[PDB]
């Protein structure tokens, strides 16, 4: 995952030129939580694994 | 016999016959926005002359 605020490809001559550029949606989150578990902190079941929609 | 020679040179510089043919273009695809004004570079193969 890459961030930038410049609205040029990836693989463009300005920009670095190099690999492929994909839009990337929401930000990226560490593996190992997933957010809201439990109001009193008890923890819910996370989600892992990388490319797959869930 | 010749007493007396003078020589004269010429620099005839040889252009490849296929030059400005298929000219090297690494801007295949140019997707850009509605209003993008960027610009665009490609270079002739052996970049001779033409």
């Amino acid at each position: 995952y890459r961030i930038g605020s410049y609205y040029i490809t990836e693989e463009d001559i300005n920009p670095g030129d190099s690999i492929s550029l994909g839009f990337g949606s929401w930000a990226k989150v560490t593996g190992v939580i997933m957010g809201t578990g439990v109001v009193n902190p008890d923890g819910s079941v996370p989600n892992a694994q990388r490319v797959e929609f869930q | 016999v010749a007493t007396v020679t003078k020589k004269a040179s010429a620099s005839i510089k040889i252009y490849p016959v296929v030059s400005q043919i298929v000219p090297k273009e690494s801007t295949i695809s140019m997707n850009f926005n509605q209003t993008k004004n960027l610009e665009v570079s490609l270079l002739p193969a052996d970049a001779n002359n033409t």
